[PDB]
């Protein structure tokens, strides 16, 4: 596990942890997912807890949430989270998009923060983000 | 917006999503 990793934990961990109280609640699950088109109920939302809250006290801490995404790590899961950032669907996701995306995350980000993200992903180096590449991404 | 420690990655948010 390297430095750069850890960080990048750092800043999942917070987008979900609105309100930075070093906890992770169904509230604060719901309100993301909802953020990203979703609409879990509060039965799907304690779930995701339960399944992951070692200490049983409710809420998520910050190695139940490394946890919940190691265990995250088909096509249709692959093509739903495509098209929360494939807006146009034109079947990229451009920077633009990307930025849209963590806007509504409650996340403002510079043109090279976001220029950033979609380097990471972008392969064939257009500028853009295609469907294998997300797929090559996420896998 | 920077924040020393924290780094945005497209992958964590890819499965952050669903
Ligand atoms: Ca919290
Ligand atoms: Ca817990
Ligand atoms: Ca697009
Ligand atoms: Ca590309």
């Amino acid at each position: 596990l390297t430095e750069e990793q850890i960080a990048e934990f750092k800043e999942a961990f917070s987008l979900f942890d609105k309100d930075g109280d070093g906890t992770i609640t169904t509230k604060e699950l719901g309100t993301v997912m909802r953020s990203l088109g979703q609409n879990p109920t509060e039965a799907e939302l304690q779930d995701m807890i339960n399944e992951v809250d070692a200490d049983g006290n409710g809420t998520i801490d910050f190695p139940e949430f490394l946890t919940m995404m190691a265990r995250k790590m088909s096509e249709e899961e692959i093509r739903e989270a495509f098209r929360v950032f494939d807006k146009d669907g034109n079947g990229y996701i451009s920077a633009a998009e990307l930025r849209h995306v963590m806007t509504n995350l409650g996340e403002k980000l510079t043109d090279e923060e976001v220029d950033e993200m979609i380097r990471e992903a972008d392969i064939d180096g257009d500028g853009q983000v295609n469907y294998e590449e997300f797929v090559q991404m996420m896998t | 917006k920077k924040r020393f420690s924290f780094k945005k990655s497209f992958k964590l948010s890819g499965f952050s999503f669903k």
